[PDB]
């Protein structure tokens, strides 16, 4: 992303929203559950906000924090070795190598008995107010907005009470700024450009920068001369 | 030596192949950089047969 992703409360949303005669029973309520449906629909990582924290592992399984949505990544405490996805079918199950992870809801299912992990994952940052808050990007901020109008607009001609005129051209704005913002939060920056390149040219190609926390993933590659 | 009683050495003798009293670029410094482009080459080959 080019710009920053500066916060700012969720009735900024209903500032914009209520300009309009027909979206005027919109309340914070709505807005919570709308602005939520569009922030999972669109599933910008920009959007969450990047935390660790290190859980202890009782035997295959670990408790998981509260706000966790996604995860990064998952590696040991003392070696820093990065876990990958369990294929494994029997894991904890014992009949008569590689680590590796799962994660379920609460629980996550790692390979290991008695050890700590240290679990890189995302969630939402939250206001004063516990509820969400969003991006002031006005990119943003207006695709939501479409969102919410395409959304009720879309009861209200359920119900007869728009014409499929307004609602057609509801949908049609609606798509265009949704990929305008997929966009505008997807497409690199000149300091993450300059990471695609290093990983991108290498005469010696690293192809095991996950067990490294993608640490150096963007590092440049340097060939000595001879 | 016969005439020069300071004319003395040990029983070590050799030669550096060198040009104009510089350091040796041995065929060995001459064809590494060569070979090191090779095993690069070769890897990327190794692993688009693994691929």
């Amino acid at each position: 992303m080019v710009n920053n992703i500066n916060w700012v409360k969720l009735p900024v949303i209903l500032d914009r929203l209520l300009r309009h005669p027909l979206l005027t029973d919109l309340n914070l309520e709505t807005a919570i559950q709308y602005t939520l449906d569009f922030i999972s629909a669109m599933g910008l990582p920009n959007v969450y906000v990047d935390k660790i924290e290190t859980i202890d592992i009782k035997e295959y399984r670990g408790e998981l924090p509260c706000d966790l949505i996604s995860i990064n990544q998952v590696r040991l405490h003392k070696n820093g070795i990065a876990l990958r996805a369990m294929t494994d079918n029997f894991n904890a199950y014992p009949t008569h190598g590689e680590p590796s992870f799962k994660t379920q809801g609460r629980v996550i299912f790692t390979s290991i008995k008695h050890e700590k992990v240290d679990i890189s994952y995302k969630a939402i940052m939250l206001d004063d107010e516990g509820l969400p808050l969003i991006p002031d990007n006005p990119i943003f901020l207006k695709t939501l907005e479409l969102y919410i109008k395409k959304e009720w607009f879309t009861i209200l001609f359920d119900m007869g009470k728009i014409s499929p005129a307004v609602l057609n051209n509801t949908q049609q704005e609606y798509a265009f700024k949704a990929g305008q913002c997929n966009n505008e939060f997807v497409i690199p920056s000149v300091s993450e450009m300059e990471a695609i390149t290093n990983m991108w040219n290498q005469l010696i190609p690293r192809v095991t920068e996950f067990r490294r926390g993608f640490k150096n993933l963007g590092d440049k590659e340097y060939i000595r001369v001879h | 030596r016969l005439n020069n009683p300071s004319r003395c050495h040990f029983g070590i003798v050799g030669s550096i192949y060198n040009l104009n009293d510089s350091r040796p670029f041995s065929l060995v410094d001459m064809m590494k950089p060569y070979n090191y482009l090779y095993d690069a080459i070769h890897d990327r080959l190794n692993k688009a047969i693994a691929s």
